[PDB]
């Protein structure tokens, strides 16, 4: 549905809500890889510019207006090439960066989805509603890939049986 | 019990554009366009500019009586003139291949004025030549690097003069001719009605005959002066022969030339600053790959671009919940 | 497997087949966002071109062929820069656009997949075969995110038990 | 977790491990489409370059240094345009190519995931651990999209019941 | 019961290329390359071109007897000549700094012919000079903006003439010299065997001596005419002094010059159209960012590209089921 | 039992860069930058270069006594000189519009030396003129395509000579003038103290007066020679008139000119090779779109780029398990 003010310690992460309370935890692994990926993008865009000494000046007289005009077509030529390519390069890389974040979020979602399976239901908002009770330790266990699903499988099944009747 | 997956938000109002979406508010962003300048003329890679306030290159080289004379720098990376300068040629004229001269002087590794023919060495010609469009402090005066020769007694013997460049540096030499308004002025000034200047080098082979004609008064003057130059190589000699109308060198310039820049037009003042990139509206801190300050830049500059904004999304969409 | 002639009212959508009949329904939400995304792409490509007045003409004489040649290197220079960049820009954005559609289709598929769960099976062709009976209202309910899964869970389970025996 | 030395016959594929042994099998369909996609990318990058005859030479004398300087700004101008655009074009297409492979791998993974369902569990490493016994024929059947899930559904269920108790 | 997810198809055969895939049939597409033109020469941003049919700029300016004389437009945005024009210099010659002249006249904000020295003001020289390569209707004739002076009685007194540009507009002035074939022609035409033209302005200081030599007959003529020009500034005067061989101004041109374009070569005809971008093969509707019409464009044009096709996929793959 | 999904690996250490990641090891890759050359000067699209070893274009055209004389190729695609060549003008001088001449001769479709005025046709002038900076085998000698005329008996009658280009090919003609050091040399060599050269074509109308002045000795010589040229069109005639100081054509050149290239500076040797793209450091196999060999290329070349590396990932990440 959106972003999260409360996740102040990372880019991507988790919000949990249980009987013991609620709060945000960041995935520092995928965050730091994003923060390095995007820093390379910017640095590449900047550092690939090769610049040498130039002195652009108007030094043709009034019997050399054909050469002044040649120099003008040139300058405008380069202005246009640079203006368009820099404008489009920003647009294209921005779409790429924003998709990169969406991709990272979706991957963090999948790591959870495979862990929970039928022990929780997908709400379609990036959340999972557990069938069983998930304490603070259970939540930590889902974040760090340690969730062990047999411990709750029996408890969770009866609870979908309860829903289907 | 729920666990959600999501992403960071903050109070940022920084907006970015994508190919497909305009004005996406984003958590962090980085402009790659340089838009700020310091409002000052600066040294360029450590070397001061030659700043001619209201002086042309021509009037500065000829030693114009108006122009300041402590305008001697050993070296400069670019030249700055005002957009419209006021001290050009006091006597109406022109300089031959002037634009090539300006361009050659735009960046100089070493420059040093030396006296090549003393004013006092003219024993049988008058050196005192002067005009009322070239005052210095109140007395009609002239250019200080160049001497107007005129007849002495009532005669102008053929001048035959040579200068061997003994320095190991190349020499920029200047001279001119005076184009009088009529034959009466011609003989009044030079005696000989029919007259030539010949100038010779290992490279130069010049012959000038003055053009004596009726002309528009410019600053009250109907005569003209035309200036010429060359680079006299290290062990080469320059030879002058004339029986009139010759405006002779007094001083010339040792010159070392290793590269070029240009002439900037700027109203600005010299700050005490150093830059890799100077603009006529100020200097620029040349880290970004693109700028929108001014097209006429000197140095190692970012690429000039017609844009207000080049902002790269770095963080995430800022659509808070 | 392909596209659909019959979906004339939108870009992405659904085809359903039940006992009451069969037909196509478009997702107008994701369609209109696509139709705006692609319109921005085209408009950006066109509107970022800065063009100023130029008069390209051949006005050097036969003792100025070095300058004519300079002017020629320039013109060919710009022709090549523009030709290559425009050709590659089309190629790159086309791959991006076609992937954008694939991404939108896949998202519409996921919205359905999370809703159905074990009440239907994935056929691997972008379709779901229900275990239970899905009437015209049931189909509408799957399209507009309203499908309620308990009502059919019991009926659907016995029907996979029937298949497993 | 990484790539596979042992998959010498294709780009993407499968490794299986059962009681009869273990080994690699390539998906030749998606591999050949990748090998054609990437060959088009390279060929487009190369073949879109239009090149004509040019003679770049320094033929201005020492009273034509303003024109020599114009010719220099031009040459450096083009050098910079080409240097930056070629450098960035490589960077951008490389990210695209590497994502293309990731996309192809993920699709091959999904084809398997929909086939197995609850008859296997996802390990989160691109593998599936079967609940039932999957012989060499069963493995082939999963590779070529032929896996028939009813035959093992009953056997597989009791085996998750065994785990939940 | 089944529900499927999928996408739109239609009857479209529009194909697009991707980096990785060639000839992908697609539902909708948009070419960003402009390929069509209207086959006509048009006004450019609202201003008509100066269309010289079979006339050079030189012959048009000199008032060539062949060329049409209702070729007076107050203003023009570009000039069009034919690829090879037939009415250039009737008498063999050349124009000095011709290419700079053409370029300067390529776009003019205001242009107006004015009489500067009446033909009838030459009291002691013949103004009736004429040649058989410059017929007008059957009688040997000449350029109408310029007068061939020759001796009267058997004499050619020194001409001393000035014209002060009283207009606030700058003035384009033309004159020439006649280079005879030999001394006999020289004195037959001008009496004085040894001869000069002097021309003076606040800027110009010219001296022409005719070159009398044996030469190739061109249109039966062994003599040559050479034309020259300047821009006489608003309150400046031009001064002419000659004792022979002088081809004098009769009419000059008030000129206002605010920018440039060029000379287009086109066989085409003027349509009654308006464009932002003109090509020598037709005008172009400058909305797309790229075109493949012709390289020699004038106006605010799309970028010229060596392509048949630049097609952006907009809709979906069209692979129907 | 397990089934895994995954991708290929191999022993490759080829690294690629992405926008976001540096030094990604990859299974297969393709450099799009051409970095290798063959170290030889080659035919360009099948046509041999004109290779002047230690000869200038000027000395080659004038028939310099040092330079080799089997330097006659019917046709060439570009010219190669050494970086600093040793056989330029034996007698100090210069060539007028030299750079335009070099450029015009840089690519020639047909070239053929023909005798235009035999040395033996000068009945009343000496043709034997020679200098000690132009030896050939030990005797003071001269350029072979051009003749130094001097007085015979004690006289120099006006020369009046024409040559009608009967060939259907255009003709490159060369001539010069001698600028003596003083009037004594002038009359010693030519008798007539006051002297001119006149040269006439349908296009050319030239008048040269020698400049007699004191000058720097260059190779012991204080006199100068200045050379000039034109293209004499197919049925056009060239006319020469002079009473001294004329350095006359003996041979001229049939020339067909369909396009241009340039003058390459290279120390290299001709290999027996064919290329579409030549560089001064070697030829290049012009398949890739970019190269980093050298900027001064001739032919249909890849784009010059300031890079070590342009490597396109083709295969997969190589992170083995
Ligand atoms: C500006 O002044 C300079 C002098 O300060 C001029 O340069 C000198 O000119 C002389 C005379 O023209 C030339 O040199 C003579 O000596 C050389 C040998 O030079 C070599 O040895 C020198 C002496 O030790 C070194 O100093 C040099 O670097 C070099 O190693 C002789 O070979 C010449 O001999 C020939 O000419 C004579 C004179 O007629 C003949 O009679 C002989 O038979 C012989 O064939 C020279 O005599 C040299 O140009 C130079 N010398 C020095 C020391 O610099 C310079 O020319 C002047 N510029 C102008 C334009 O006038
Ligand atoms: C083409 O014709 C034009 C005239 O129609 C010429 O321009 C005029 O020339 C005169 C004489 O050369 C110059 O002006 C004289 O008056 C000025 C004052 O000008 C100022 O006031 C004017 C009069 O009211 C205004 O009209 C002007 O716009 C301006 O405001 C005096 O200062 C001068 O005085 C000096 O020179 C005299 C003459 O010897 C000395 O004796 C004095 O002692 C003093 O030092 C001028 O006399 C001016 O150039 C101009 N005047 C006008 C009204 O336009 C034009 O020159 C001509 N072009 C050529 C090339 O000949
Ligand atoms: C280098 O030599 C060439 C000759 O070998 C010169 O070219 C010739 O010059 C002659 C005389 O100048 C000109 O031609 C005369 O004949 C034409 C007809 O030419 C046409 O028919 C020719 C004859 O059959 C063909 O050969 C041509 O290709 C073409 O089809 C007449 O019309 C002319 O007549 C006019 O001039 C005479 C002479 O005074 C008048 O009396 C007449 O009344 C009439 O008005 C010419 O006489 C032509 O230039 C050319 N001829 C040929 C055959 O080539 C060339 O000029 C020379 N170059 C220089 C610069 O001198
Ligand atoms: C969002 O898109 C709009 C287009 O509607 C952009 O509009 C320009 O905004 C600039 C920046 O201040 C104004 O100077 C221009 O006048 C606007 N153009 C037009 C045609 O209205 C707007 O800039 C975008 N905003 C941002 C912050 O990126
Ligand atoms: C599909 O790819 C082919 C390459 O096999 C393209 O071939 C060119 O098609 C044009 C357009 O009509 C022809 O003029 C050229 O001769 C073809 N080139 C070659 C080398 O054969 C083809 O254009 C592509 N088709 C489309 C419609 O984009
Ligand atoms: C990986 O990135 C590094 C940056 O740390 C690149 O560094 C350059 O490597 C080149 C190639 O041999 C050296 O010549 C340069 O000196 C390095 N630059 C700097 C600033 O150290 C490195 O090239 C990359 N490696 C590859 C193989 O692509
Ligand atoms: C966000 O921006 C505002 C504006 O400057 C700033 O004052 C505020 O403190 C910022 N908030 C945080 C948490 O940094
Ligand atoms: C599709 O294209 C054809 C060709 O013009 C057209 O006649 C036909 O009617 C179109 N079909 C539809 C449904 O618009
Ligand atoms: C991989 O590279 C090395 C280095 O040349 C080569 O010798 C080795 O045989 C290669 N391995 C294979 C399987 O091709």
């Amino acid at each position: 549905e959106g972003g999260w003010q409360g996740m102040v310690d990372g880019w991507y992460g988790y919000h949990h809500s249980n009987e013991q309370g609620s709060g945000y935890a960041a995935d520092k692994e995928s965050t730091q890889k994003a923060i390095d990926g995007v820093t390379n993008k910017v640095n590449s865009i900047i550092d690939k510019m090769n610049t040498q000494f130039e002195a652009v000046g108007r030094e043709f007289n009034n019997l050399e207006r054909r050469i002044e005009n040649l120099n003008k077509k040139m300058e405008d030529g380069f202005l246009d090439v640079w203006t368009y390519n820099a404008e489009l390069l920003v647009l294209m890389e921005n779409e790429r960066t924003l998709d990169f974040h969406d991709s990272n979020v979706k991957n963090l979602y999948d790591k959870v989805r495979l862990q929970l399976r039928d022990n929780a239901k997908e709400l379609g908002n990036g959340c999972f509603e557990f069938y069983h009770r998930c304490d603070n330790e259970c939540m930590e266990s889902v974040r760090n890939g340690t969730y062990d699903y047999p411990q709750y499988s029996e408890e969770a099944r009866l609870k979908r049986e309860e829903i289907s009747s | 019990d729920q666990i959600c997956i999501g992403y960071h938000a903050n109070n940022s109002t920084e907006q970015v554009d994508t190919i497909m979406e305009k004005n996406v508010t984003v958590t962090h962003a980085q402009d790659i366009l340089e838009k700020t300048h310091n409002g000052k003329l600066c040294n360029l890679d450590g070397v001061k500019p030659l700043i001619l306030r209201d002086c042309s290159v021509a009037g500065w080289l000829l030693g114009n009586p108006m122009c300041d004379e402590f305008l001697n720098v050993p070296e400069w990376s670019y030249i700055v003139e005002k957009i419209n300068p006021a001290n050009d040629l006091c006597y109406p004229g022109n300089f031959n291949d002037y634009e090539e001269l300006k361009h050659l002087l735009s960046r100089i590794n070493h420059f040093e004025k030396i006296q090549i023919i003393p004013k006092s060495s003219w024993s049988d010609h008058e050196a005192s030549g002067v005009s009322s469009v070239c005052p210095y402090q109140g007395r009609s005066s002239f250019f200080r690097n160049v001497v107007w020769l005129t007849k002495k007694d009532n005669a102008y013997p053929t001048i035959k003069r040579s200068y061997n460049n003994t320095n190991q540096e190349d020499l920029l030499v200047l001279w001119g001719i005076h184009h009088p308004n009529d034959a009466a002025e011609q003989t009044r000034l030079y005696q000989n009605p029919t007259t030539y200047i010949s100038v010779g080098t290992s490279t130069l082979n010049q012959r000038l005959v003055p053009k004596i004609a009726t002309r528009s008064k410019v600053n009250g003057q109907s005569g003209r002066m035309e200036f010429f130059w060359t680079i006299l190589k290290s062990n080469d000699a320059i030879n002058f022969e004339s029986n009139g109308n010759f405006i002779a060198p007094e001083n010339a310039y040792k010159i070392v030339k290793k590269g070029d820049s240009t002439i900037m037009k700027s109203e600005l003042e010299y700050g005490n600053c150093n830059t890799k990139c100077q603009t006529p509206i100020g200097a620029i801190n040349s880290s970004m790959p693109f700028h929108n300050i001014h097209p006429l830049t000197i140095g190692e500059c970012p690429k000039y671009v017609k844009s207000n904004r080049l902002v790269l999304a770095t963080g995430l969409r800022n659509s808070p919940q």
